[PDB]
């Protein structure tokens, strides 16, 4: 029961990866095991409760991702409960913390989505934005340190797969094209968007969850590309089509 | 210096010079109330502090001044009706406790306390009347009070009697009397627009006036939003539209109310409708505010908002 | 005193206006400065969709009587009040009846003038801490819904005003949590950073001080 949940967990299945989870919490002796599975259980139920976005709905994204990052941090308050001083859960916390720090950015990017609408500019005669100018560029360096912290987890493994390794690259890349796509279409789209056109010969994807999460990095880049320059940076589709990408992200598991 | 020095001399000599006993002073004081003179002056003192400007100064005065002549309102109930007959002289229940109490409430905060001093001066010629009205109209110039008291969602009777004191207190001086500082006038309609008490005083005011400058600047809104006929009737007799341009972003009108206001500037654009379109500079917003107020309630309006729709140039793509 | 109920919270920060018209009064009461001030100004976001969401945000906000008093404090030209504390700033380097006493723009500079001596008294001090830096206007309770409203709006105007900074010194007043949480319920993006702000400052509880 535990290789079938963790071959699901590896293949996206978290529902029943969740079940799984479920059913194996009387089956172990020590505690931390315990720990383990429950940690386990918690983040495949988050997972599954990320499944929910449908389709352009920031509201329901909201409510997806908030449910989500509940059941995800405590996963996390289980999993730290089960480290050891002999083998710890380091690369595991850390992976976690990481996809916490990725999903509560991309809440607080989807409130800035909605605080466009709300919240309006300022009284004045980049500037005479409000305050969603300095929101997109603490949302930037948000994901850029993501981007970081990406990196120094994928130097600090060194004992991964190739495809662990692939799948720690993969997050960086999803964060980098999230910073990204805030620079070229809201900050400065001057300075930025140059002949950035990725040579897709080739697309030697070991994995389908590899597969989908380049597809969408594509997607993505297209649409940002698109609209480069075709509004103000103050724009209604600059929010539509970076606040849809987030959901573009997420629907892969 | 002048001061460090001064200061630290101040604290390193530590002289008092001449510097449980709440009942003591109090049962050494009760008596001279009721049985002597010019203790009363204590009492004045102690009173002028309610004028103080400082919050805690009239705390402590409330504080000392509900003990001594012995649940807010059960304290008002106590401490007014119960503690009011004759402890005094008849000397100290006159315009010299009631001048002090009436500067007072002018700068009180607390609301049920003003209802009661409200209803002390109720319950107990000419000057006296005077004052009265010229703190009453000083109390209603400040719509905060009335706005926390009086609410139409959270019907209290001690909002009802404060209302009924006050309608009682008018009617005295309406019938003492029958340019005449005109806001008092001003002060009592927009008192009166609250609605009756959940009483007979309330159609008196109300029939006095309307015979079947003087009063618009600001007045129509609150005298609109209120619930009564005769008020919107008396609102809609007498008005040219640029009032109605200025009072159509006004809000909190109910759905009657709109309806009236919205077929009256109907048939005010009927009348003339180029000096009102060329007074007002905003279309889309304009049209925007009158199409969300028909369709929030009822309509009233279907024809002439798509007149002055069609006048603005439209909006050219869907 | 009540707060802002959870699922208000949610409806002002999803934007979704079908489950914010169906507040309680009171909550919409709370509720108000921000939906006024995304309604009367410019919608800076100039969607078809966003046209008929300020739609039917304008429907609940027009029932109730005191948004106009919003509206009137909207009107008050902000580009004078910014040098004014600018000026205030360089100097430094009953307030109730005040309060009822003057006019919006008075009344805009009084708020003001409280705001930057108490955020002036947490940046000079390192850990002082007040429990009441200042017994003030928002001590009573009669007229602590203006203020708040007046403070909500003197916050989401200008840049000067900082929201980490606003927050850390709403702690220093003896009513300054109510405003605060109401104060967020107005700008729910800022959940986040105000929570970083006060989690940032003060280590251990204190023994439970101030």
């Amino acid at each position: 029961v535990y290789r079938i949940a963790r071959q699901a967990s590896r293949m996206g299945n978290h529902d029943m990866a969740k079940e799984l989870y479920q059913s194996l919490l009387t089956q172990v002796a020590s505690e931390h095991f315990y720990f383990w599975l429950n940690s386990l259980k918690e983040f495949s139920h988050a997972e599954q409760c990320l499944t929910g976005l449908q389709e352009e709905n920031y509201s329901s994204a909201l409510s997806c991702i908030a449910e989500s990052l509940k059941f995800y941090h405590k996963g996390i308050a289980s999993l730290t409960a089960a480290s050891t001083p002999l083998n710890p859960l380091s690369f595991q916390c850390e992976f976690v913390k990481l996809r916490i720090d990725l999903l509560q950015a991309f809440s607080q990017l989807i409130c800035t989505c909605n605080s466009l609408k709300t919240s309006p500019p300022p009284a004045i005669a980049l500037q005479r934005c409000g305050r969603i100018s300095n929101q997109m560029k603490q949302s930037m360096e948000e994901f850029r340190s993501l981007a970081s912290r990406y990196g120094d987890l994928y130097q600090a493994s060194f004992d991964a797969d190739s495809a662990t390794l692939r799948n720690v690259e993969l997050q960086q890349q999803s964060c980098l094209l999230i910073s990204h796509a805030i620079e070229a279409l809201i900050l400065d789209p001057e300075s930025a968007s140059f002949q950035e056109y990725g040579s897709t010969g080739t697309a030697h994807a070991d994995s389908e969850y590899e597969r989908r999460m380049m597809s969408v990095y594509n997607h993505v880049l297209e649409e940002v590309e698109s609209l480069n320059r075709k509004y103000t940076p103050v724009s209604y589709m600059h929010t539509a089509c970076l606040c849809n990408a987030i959901i573009a992200l997420l629907k892969v598991p | 210096h002048i001061l460090d020095q001064v200061k630290s001399l101040n604290q390193s000599l530590r002289l008092g010079h001449l510097l449980q006993l709440l009942g003591r002073l109090q049962d050494l004081l009760l008596g001279p109330k009721a049985d002597e003179q010019t203790t009363c002056e204590v009492l004045d003192y102690f009173l002028r502090r309610l004028g103080s400007s400082q919050v805690a100064s009239r705390v402590l005065a409330m504080k000392g001044l509900s003990l001594v002549l012995s649940t807010d309102v059960l304290q008002g109930y106590q401490w007014l009706l119960r503690d009011l007959p004759r402890l005094p002289l008849f000397d100290s229940v006159r315009s010299t406790t009631a001048l002090a109490l009436q500067q007072a409430i002018h700068m009180e905060t607390d609301p049920q306390t003003i209802s009661a001093y409200l209803i002390y001066l109720s319950q107990h010629q000419a000057q006296h009347s005077d004052l009265a009205l010229d703190v009453a109209r000083l109390v209603v110039e400040r719509s905060t009070i009335m706005s926390h008291l009086f609410s139409k969602l959270s019907p209290s009777a001690a909002s009802d009697a404060v209302l009924s004191a006050l309608l009682s207190i008018f009617s005295r001086y309406v019938r003492r009397m029958r340019t005449m500082h005109i806001l008092v006038v001003h002060a009592m309609v927009i008192l009166l627009t609250l609605g009756p008490p959940r009483d007979s005083e309330f159609q008196a005011l109300l029939d006095i006036w309307f015979p079947e400058l003087l009063l618009p600047d600001w007045l129509k809104l609150r005298m609109i939003r209120s619930e009564v006929l005769r008020l919107v009737d008396a609102a809609l007799q007498d008005l040219e539209p640029q009032q109605l341009l200025l009072f159509v972003q006004s809000f909190g009108i109910p759905v009657s109310s709109m309806s009236k206001l919205l077929q009256f500037l109907d048939q005010a654009v009927a009348h003339d409708p180029q000096t009102l379109e060329q007074n007002i500079m905003d279309k889309n917003y304009m049209a925007h505010l009158v199409e969300v107020q028909h369709e929030r309630g009822a309509s009233g309006g279907q024809t002439f908002h798509s007149l002055l729709t069609a006048s603005l140039p439209p909006r050219r793509d869907s | 005193l009540q707060f802002v109920s959870p699922f208000a919270f949610e409806a002002m920060q999803k934007v979704d206006v079908v489950c914010l018209a169906s507040l309680s009064d009171p909550e919409l009461r709370l509720l108000l400065p921000c939906l006024v001030r995304m309604a009367l100004c410019a919608p800076a976001d100039q969607s078809q969709s966003w046209a008929q969401d300020k739609k039917l945000i304008l429907r609940l906000l027009s029932g109730v009587e005191a948004v106009n008093s919003i509206v009137a404090l909207l009107s008050v030209d902000f580009h004078a009040l910014e040098q004014d504390a600018s000026k205030e700033q360089q100097l430094r380097h009953g307030l109730t009846l005040e309060f009822e006493h003057s006019d919006s723009p008075r009344r805009l500079r009084l708020v003001l003038s409280e705001l930057l001596a108490i955020m002036n008294k947490v940046s000079e001090s390192n850990g002082e801490f007040f429990f009441k830096s200042s017994e003030l206007f928002e001590s009573p309770v009669y007229l602590e819904e203006a203020a708040d409203v007046l403070c909500i709006l003197q916050a989401e105007l200008p840049s000067l005003l900082p929201i980490v900074d606003v927050a850390e010194a709403l702690l220093h007043v003896r009513n300054g949590a109510w405003f605060l949480c109401l104060l967020v319920a107005n700008v729910p993006d800022s959940f986040n950073e105000v929570c970083r702000g006060l989690i940032k400052n003060g280590e251990r509880q204190d023994e439970e001080s101030l």
